[PDB]
Order: C-alpha cells, then structure tokens, then sequence
C-alpha cells in the first residue's frame, strides 16, 4: 500500500546506519 | 586491521536482494487485481503511490549520498599507506560489485520484465506498475549506487581522485543515456577493474609468489 | 481496458463495431464461450491510421486468462492477417477456453499494420475453477494428441539446462586453474605462457570435439524422433467474404442513407447535436433506432421501448429522438441529440483534443415489424465551450 | 606486501577474484541484455518468430557483439578462454530467469511459448578457435563463421517438436503457431512477426543452410568491429577536464 | 521560433557547474523542457477556434490557407496527425520530454565539435 | 579572459559572485517564463491543436 | 523449327490468381518475356493486354 | 562507360598544381562535367529514334528489347522518367553539376583511404 515509502526508505536508512 | 571485510557488502546485498523481491511479489500480487486500468482509483493507492513517491526518495539519495561521500573525503589522500590503501580498493570492489546486481535486477530482470506485460494490457498510460519499477525505480537505484562507487574512488583513492577516470566516467553517466521508444553501452567497467588491477600490481615488487 | 484514452475520432472513424455478443459470461476452467459479433469498416478512412489491407482479429484481454481455440471473419478460419475491404462490413467470431479462474474483461478487438489496436466493446468473464486444472488439447496429423499447455517444456530444459551448465563448469574450470589476479600479473608482467600453453589448449581441443560430438548427436536423435516437420505457415490469406444480407451498409435494393449536415458536442461535455439529411431507399416507414460510435450504442428509448442485454458502460438509452416515421422514398433531415453520461466516460467528448474534430459510426433504422436498415454517418462537427 | 603475512595475502587474491568474476557476470548480462532484447527482440521472446531465414540470421549477427567485446576484454589483459561463454551464459541466464519468473510466473504464458534462443554451443567454438591460435584475427574469420553455422543446430533440439504439423480447421499449422495463436497476447498479431515467408528467388530447399552462410559471414564484420569496441571500453585512461 | 529561454538555462547551467557533463544532460533536458512553454505566448492566439464552412479550424491553419504560398500544400506538413497509440492528452509533454533526452546526446557530440573547430593546428601539407 | 584563462587557472574570471547573478538572472527567467505562460492561459482559455 | 532470320510466335493466355500471395510484390509492374538462354532467338516484338 | 578523359583532367590538374585540395575541388568538378561529353561520341547513335508499333522508342531501347536478358524487365532500370519539377531542357548540364559537386566529398574522403592503404606500419599482435 505504501510498501512506497516502507520498504525503500527502510532499505536506505538501514544503509546510512551503517557508515 | 584486516584488509578484506566484506561487511558492508553483505549488508548492501541482503538489503538490496530482498527489496526487489518484496517489489516482486507486491506486483505479482497488485500486478492484477490494481495494474490492469489505470483509471481505476486502485491505480493510484497501489501503484502512483509508489512513483510519486520514489523519484523524490531515489533524488534525495542521490544527492545526499554524493554530497556525504564528499565531505567524508580524505583530504589527505596522497599520504595513504600502501595497506590502507589496498583496503580502500577492496572497498571499491565491494561497491562495484553491489553495483553489479543492482545493473542485473535494473538492466536484465525488470527491462525484460516490461516484455511480457506489454502483452498483458493496451496501455492506459505511460505509468504501468512495469514501467514504474522499471524506469522510475530499477533504473535510478543502480546510477545512484554507480555515482557512489564513482564518488567513493574519486574521494578515497589516489589515482581516481585527481583526474577522472575515463571509463569511471562512462560508467556513472551512462545511464543518464538510457531511452526506449516510443552500440554505446555501459561495459566500462572493464577499464575500472584494469585501473584497480593496475593498482593492486603496483602494490607489490616481490610477487614471485604469484 | 484502455480504449478510453485512445483518440476518439480514431475510435470512431475506423471500425463500427455492433451485434457484438458473448455467449457466456460464467465458465469454469476448460469450458468454451463465443465471442462473436460484425465490424462495418469506415469509408472515410483516416490518413493517420494504414490500410486495413492487412489486419489481424484479436481477443481482447489480459494475458492468456482465457485460451484462444479457434477465431473466424470474412467467413474465414484466421489464424494469420486478414484483409478488410474500406466500407464493407464483417462478421467475426472467436472460441475461448477457460484457463485462469477470476473475472476478466474481454473485449473483440482487431489491429491494423501500420495502425495499432482498435478496440471493440468487451464483457465481464468471471472464469472459475483451478488453473491445474486446464488442459487442451491438440490432435497432431500422425494422429497422435498433445497437451500444449505442458507440451515439449521438458525436452527444452532437458536441451537448455546442460549447457547452461557445461557453459559453467567451462567458466569455472579456467576461473580456479590459475585465476584472474594472478593472471592479470602474469600477462601484465612477463609474457602469459604461463597462463597458457598445451595442455591448456589440449583441454580447450577436447571440450570443443565433445560439444560438436554432443551437437551432432542431439540433432540426429531429435530427426529420429519427429521425422517429418513443417517450417511456420505465414502470410496474409485470401480475400474475405462480407455481409451481403439484408440489410445492411451499401447492398441491395433497399437501403438508408444518412449525410450528416453539421453538429455541435458541448465541452464539457455530455451531449452531441447532430443534423442528419435521410433518403428512404426502402418501401417501409422507418424510424432511427440507434447511435453507435467506438463500441458504445446510444439507444432511442421510442424504438428500444425496453432493452437490450450488453455491457454496462457502454450501452446509453438516450439517443433521442423525434418520432415520426420517415416515409418511403422520403427524403428528410432530422435533428439528433445525442445525450448520455457515457459519451463523457468514453472520452469521446475529449474529440476538441484531436487534430480531426469529426465523428464517425453506424445509425440504425428500423422498420415497423423486425428489419434493421444501416447508414453510415460521419463529418465536421464543431465543440462549444462550457 | 602491504599484507600481514603470506596468508593474508592469498586470501585476498582468492576473495577479491571471486568478487571481480561475480561483478564482471552481472555487470556484462546487463549491457548484453538489454542491447538484445531491444534488437534481437522479438525472435528470442517467441517460438513462433523462430523460422528458417530471419531469427538464424539476426540472432548470430546482433549476439556476436557483447561475446568478441569480451573475448577482447578477458583474452587480452588475462589470457582466459571463456569470454564468449562468459557473455553468452550471462545472457542464457537473464532471460531464462525473465522468462521462468515473470513471461510464465508472471503472465502465465507457458514456457514453450518463450524459451530463449541457444548460445552456448556457437559461443564454445568461439571461445576455443580464439584459445587453439591466439589470434583475434583468425577468430573473426573461422571462429565466428562456425558461430553462424553451429547457431540452428544447436537449436533444433529445443525447437523440433513445435515444428509438428496439426490440421486446424482445414489449414495447416505448426505447433509453434498454434501456441502461438491460442496463448493470447495482446499485441502480437500475425504479421508484425518477420518470419520467412516464401519467394520467387528462392530456388531449394536451401533455406536454413544460406541463412547459416549468411549469419557467418556478417559475423565477421561485427565481431571485428566489437573487438576493438571492447578494447576502447577496457581503456585506462584519465582525462583532466569535465 | 522563441529560443532565448531555453539557451539561457543551457548558459547557465553550464556557469553554476563548469561541467559540461552535467549541463549536456540536466543543461540540455531544461533545453527540451522549456521549448514549447516560452512558446506558448507567441502562439496560442492563433490557436483559438473559428469555424468555417461546417468545420473547426485553428487561426493559424486559417493564416496558413487565407495567405496564399505558391508551394505549401497541406500535406506536406509533417505536424501531428493523430495515432491509435497516443494515450492521453499527453502530447505536448512527452515531446518535450523526449526532445530534452535526444539533445543530450546531440549536446554531447556538439561540445566536442566545438572542440574541433577550436583547433589551432598547422598541417604543412596541401 | 583568454589571457587569464591561458596563464594561470581563471577563476579570476569566474567565482561567486558571478555565480549568484547567473543563479538570480536564470530564477527570474523561469518565473518571468511561469507567469507570461499563466497569463497567456488567461487570455485563451480554450484552444485546439491544428487541424489536419 | 526455325532457320536463322525465320519468324516464330509464342502465344497463350494468364489468369491472375485472385489470392496473391503476400511474399510477392503487387503485379501491378510486370514484364512480359521470352525465357530463353540468352538471345538465341531476337525478340521482335511481344504484346500482352492488347498492347505492344 | 567512356572514363579516360575525365581520369586525364584529374589526373594534370594535380599535376599542375600539386595539391590534392584544388584538385578535390576543380580537379573533380572537372571530373563530373566532362563525363557525358566524353560518352557522347560513343552513345550518341543509339539515340536516333526510330517507330515500332506506333510508339517512339530509341535504338538503345530497342537493342534492350532485341536482345533478350533473362532478368532485365524494363523497370528495375532507374533511369529518368520525368517529373513536374523539371523546368527546362536542363537535364544533363544539372546531373553534370550534381556529380561534379558530389565526386569532391568522395575524392576527400577517398584521397585519405588510399593514404591509409599506403600505411607501412606494424603491429605485433595478432
Ligand atoms: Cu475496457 Cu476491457
Ligand atoms: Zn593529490
Ligand atoms: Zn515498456
Ligand atoms: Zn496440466
């Protein structure tokens, strides 16, 4: 429904959490 | 100190890979029953939602991965020790191999993805959940994830700093050149690996043992 | 689905769809329905749209929900392109099989060379049942039947899986005897040679002899099996027969006749005016039944006193009016008002969008007892705004 | 080295070729990819575009290019053997994954309706002509005629059992049309296709061996071509200015 | 046609980043962008409707059939005609998306020829 | 400029802010673009394509 | 039979299949023709339609 | 086709001037005009007209005819067949023209190949 903005902005925000 | 790591990779991997295939099994599902009519007001919750939503997202990615890569350069990039170094560009081929799935799932799976679907409905618009995932999604993560590996040797490595990498540059701009309707390809990564190769030859004068 | 945003003129000026009917609208997995129905093809053919020389009838749908099993016009099995002549008139059919269970919207349809598709009016289809379930099948000339739907999967797998292995193992095999790095060095440094020398092309000879060996092999076993094969039969068929009775757009003794004589569409964007000069042609009084544009029908509630089985969406009653028998051999002109919801819901009012503000389609007259009697009407008409 | 012990470094040597050849599959099945489906289409996507003149004519032609790029690109810098396979498997393997998952696991269109076309075997004779003689060269001459000639055979296998002849209605049909005919898509009407369809000039009987020629001699040119286009994308060079 | 808009974009774009790089792709899809807009006030009057003899037509057709040219049939034209294959309502933008993606590429080959008109090599031979 | 350009790096040619003027003089051309688009959709609010 | 220098007419009718098949071009340009290897005979003059 | 005098005309404009660009130009220029005069001599009789059965036809016609070819059916000729936008009786002095014109870009062109034909360079790897 908003796996729009789930999914994708989970995706890139476990990424820069990670630096 | 350990040259090889290989954690970020892993992440960037695991992350990416069950991504697109929550993106896949969210359009088998809402692929019917959601996709068909695009005048439907299911079209907007379900498939609009996500392009209006993305292209800002990937955008703000872009620049912002960029412009951190940036201000995380190392201005003291000529004084780095042959080790750190070779850790560096172990680093680079973690990106360019992140790099490297993102370029199938965007380039292989969901472009010829869109061959099949074209033979599934009539077209009400530009917007299909093919082309949504495809051109609007797929695409821009794979040149974002290239202009990162582009942007970390440029601001970490000797030698793609200072200069531009002829290939380096086909790579991250490339994409910016994909249209359909309605050779000059991206396979630059092969005069990148030969520069990293180039590299790891140097970093070493007693290579008997290989 | 879709239709709705193709141009309107386009709809209108090229295939006048009508007596377009469904035969079933339920079916379980492996049960067949008809879909049948007659197509006039406009005379004032549109410069933007090819020949419909050669052209292709089509079911309408999403993907393979419902299996084609057999389609015909002209009077024609067609399986391959048709040839549909510029204002003469068609009758199709189509035989589907149910294949995946759901409700789908199947619409006739057929598409022209350097054209695109052209989109009749289509129907619900709810298909129940269990895809596992489908079958065909298919009788081969030797006399034997086959399953397509599993049919000749497992021989290309049984083909294209090994190689896509030994293709692998190929890569491997040179990747881990002596490997990229240490072979980037080697050439790069001295001479390769030490990548490279028999028996290294020792391997490289035999793996090739074995593979044309393989190669030879796999193409003598597969003329064993399936000895006798045909190449894939293409091309455009002979010319197709039209509708001669009754009827009936240009033929026979007795016709109507219909000049259109300007018309006014309100934008937005639910009413068309339209002045028609009529010629009776036949020795009956008829009165105008019926508007039909781009599948869409706007009925005239005086004749259509009540009403027809077709889709939703669709199917307008207001198509009205003036009752007043035209006389045989008269020679009239008649304002119609064109009235309905879905002329706005069809899109055909985005017509001020086109590059060619005309329309096009079918009038209906009927006669006192049963007869239908059809006219062509299309031309200039002019929007007025708000 | 810049490394701790000797361990270290073969450990690194070991793992950063592995993480190369992965980077290099994926990043090759890509370009390869999409170039082909845009121009070889169309007679890969469908067994009904499979005929004896167009698809063994096109396909060797346009497939040729992405396997010389990178012959030049692995047999120059390393001297491995395997850069035709390498693009060709690659290939295989992105659309086999395309049509499996979503042509049929997608849109349900069975499999014998759209299995790809068959490569490995061309692109062997092609990886082992450029290994027996190191020479790029005799190549684009012996090996990628061979390309062209081996490309139906290794196909018939695969391809034979929809070239059945059936009775429908009282016409005949292979059963590659009739799967074709019966699956419906919504946009492939019989004429788009671009298969053989008869000639005057046409004399034989000959039909799939001149296309063989055919498909073997143009080869050579574009292998050629895309030879050197894969050492100018192999280039190590800086530039100064952007 | 009206140019001055699209061509200062281009300038600019190119002044903001001394790339011409990122100007031959973001510089040249501004270009294609802004066209038609800063057209748009040149000439929509003579898109208004007027009908004559039954039937719509535009001014500027009008302009085009009342002001006669010796050598101007309508035909040769080479202006939209319509297509089974437009959806929408979406003409202008996509044109003007697609004009923005080609010129990238003929940006990029125009930089360069730039490049070598700018030579200032002697050659000794002719 | 062709000397400044030809000697050292220019820079003394170009630099903010000379860059700030170009992104004032490029803003001002896009709303002047906005508006006269808005205003001419003012005047003519009803328009067709080319008939032909 | 035919001494060199000495006449002879080759006549006979064509029907136009009605399905023409698409692979061939539309016989709207055609040429009549004598199929022969080479000039063993001259050609003097042909007709076909009613038409030299 | 009657080619020595054109080839004679290139040939002494390079001569007296020994740069292949005049020549590219004037040479070639010269190449073009001269080429139907110098055929003129030789083609001229075919040319005579003669009547067969009611219709105008020349003897190069009527050879063509005569003459049976298997598969030279008067059509696949290209050859002129008129146009309305033919003013004169300028037939052959424009295609003179055109194929002066022309020949200068393939003489450019074609002057540089045989210099690379002439290479005398090795290369080392094969
Ligand atoms: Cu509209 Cu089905
Ligand atoms: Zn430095
Ligand atoms: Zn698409
Ligand atoms: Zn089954």
């Amino acid at each position: 429904a908003a796996a729009a903005a789930a999914a994708a902005a989970a995706a890139a925000a476990a990424a820069a959490a990670a630096a | 100190e350990s040259v090889v790591d290989l954690r970020g990779m892993w992440i960037g991997l695991a992350v990416l890979n069950v991504f697109y295939l929550i993106v896949r099994i969210y359009e088998q599902v809402f692929g019917w029953r959601a996709g068909l009519d695009s005048f439907a007001p299911e079209f907007q919750t379900y498939w609009m939602s996500i392009l209006w939503t993305e292209i800002p997202l990937e955008l703000v990615s872009g620049l912002g991965l960029a412009g951190y890569l940036w201000k995380t350069r190392d201005r003291n990039v000529d004084a780095v020790a042959p080790r750190e170094e070779m850790r560096r560009l172990v680093v680079l081929v973690q990106w360019l191999v992140v790099y490297g799935i993102a370029i199938y799932w965007g380039a292989s799976f969901f472009t010829e993805q869109d061959g099949a679907w074209h033979m599934t409905v009539i077209r009400d618009t530009d917007f299909t959940p093919s082309h949504i995932i495809e051109f609007y999604m797929s695409y821009p993560i794979y040149s974002v994830i290239a202009v990162g590996a582009f942007f970390y040797a440029k601001t970490r490595i000797p030698y793609f700093a200072h200069g531009y990498s002829l290939a380096f540059l086909i790579v991250a701009i490339g994409p910016f050149m994909i249209i359909p309707n309605v050779g000059w390809m991206a396979l630059g990564v092969f005069g990148v690996v030969l520069q990293i190769l180039g590299r790891i030859h140097a970093l070493i004068g007693k290579e008997g043992v290989a | 689905h879709g239709e709705k945003s193709q141009q309107a003129f386009l709809r209108m000026r090229t295939l006048n769809w009508y007596d377009v009917q469904w035969s079933k609208t339920t079916v379980n997995v492996n049960e067949e329905m008809i879909l049948s129905g007659k197509v006039h093809v406009f005379s004032a053919w549109p410069q933007a749209v090819a020949n419909p020389r050669v052209s292709f009838l089509n079911a309408g749908e999403p993907g393979p929900v419902l299996v084609r099993t057999a389609q015909f016009i002209g009077e024609q099995f067609a399986p391959r392109s048709v040839s549909l002549e510029i204002g003469k008139d068609y009758a199709f059919s189509i035989n589907l099989r149910g294949r995946r269970a759901g409700r789908w919207h199947v619409h006739a349809q057929i598409n022209v060379e350097g054209g695109g598709p052209i989109i009749g009016p289509g129907q619900w289809i709810e298909i129940k049942g269990d895809m596992k379930d489908f079958t065909d099948p298919v009788t081969l000339l030797d006399g034997s039947t086959v399953d397509l739907e599993n049919y000749g999967i497992s021989r290309i797998y049984a083909w294209h899986l090994p190689w896509l292995a030994v293709g692998a193992a190929w890569i491997l095999f040179w990747f881990i005897r002596k490997g990229i790095i240490a072979s980037y060095v080697r050439v790069a440094e001295g001479r390769p040679d030490d990548v490279i020398g028999d028996d290294d092309r020792r391997i490289g000879a035999i793996v090739l002899a074995l593979t044309i060996l393989a190669t030879i092999v796999g193409y003598a076993v597969t003329n064993s099996t399936f000895p006798r094969t045909i190449p894939l039969q293409a091309g455009l068929q002979k010319p197709l027969t039209p509708i001669e009775t009754e009827g009936t757009v240009g033929v026979g003794k007795e016709q109507v006749t219909t000049e259109l004589n300007g018309g006014v569409y309100k934008v937005p964007g639910r009413e068309l005016t339209i002045n028609v000069k009529v010629k009776n042609g036949t020795s009956q009084p008829v009165r105008l039944g019926e508007y039909t544009a781009a599948g869409l029908r706007f009925l005239n509630p005086t004749v259509f006193t009540q009403k027809p089985d077709f889709p939703d969406y669709l199917l307008a009653d207001r198509g009205l009016s003036n009752d007043d028998v035209i006389a045989p051999g008269e020679s009239k002109e008649i304002v119609v008002k064109i009235q309905d919801a879905r002329w706005d819901i069809e899109r055909l009012s985005d017509l001020a969008y086109d590059t060619d503000s005309q329309v096009g389609g079918l009038l209906f007259f009927f006669t006192p007892d049963g007869k239908r009697f059809a006219a062509e009407i299309g031309g200039p008409v002019i929007p007025k705004f708000v | 080295g810049p490394f701790n012990s000797v361990a270290e470094a073969a450990g690194c040597v070991a793992t950063t070729d592995w993480m190369l050849l992965v980077l290099l599959f994926f990043a090759v099945l890509g370009g390869y990819h999409v170039h082909f489906m845009l121009t070889a289409g169309d007679w890969d996507f469908w067994v009904d575009w499979k005929d004896r003149r167009m698809w063994p004519t096109v396909l060797p032609i346009l497939g040729v290019t992405f396997c010389a790029a990178s012959q030049a690109f692995w047999w120059v810098n390393f001297r491995l053997p395997f850069g035709a396979v390498f693009a060709v498997l690659g290939l295989m393997i992105g659309e086999w994954i395309n049509r499996y998952v979503n042509f049929w696991g997608w849109t349900y269109f069975p499999i014998s309706l759209v299995f790809p076309s068959a490569m490995i075997v061309p692109a062997i004779w092609l990886d082992v002509i450029l290994l027996l003689s190191g020479s790029y060269v005799i190549t684009a001459v012996v090996g990628s005629l061979g390309w062209g000639l081996l490309f139906y055979p290794n196909n018939w296998p695969a391809i034979a059992a929809f070239h059945q002849a059936t009775e429908q209605h009282g016409q005949l049909m292979t059963l590659a049309d009739l799967i074709g005919l019966h699956f419906v898509r919504t946009s492939m009407p019989e004429y788009i296709r671009m298969v053989e369809r008869g000639t005057l000039r046409t004399f034989g009987k000959d039909v799939v061996p001149v296309a063989a020629f055919f498909s073997g001699f143009v080869s050579m040119m574009v292998y050629f071509l895309w030879w050197f286009m894969g050492r100018w994308y192999s280039t190590t060079k800086r530039i100064e200015q952007i």
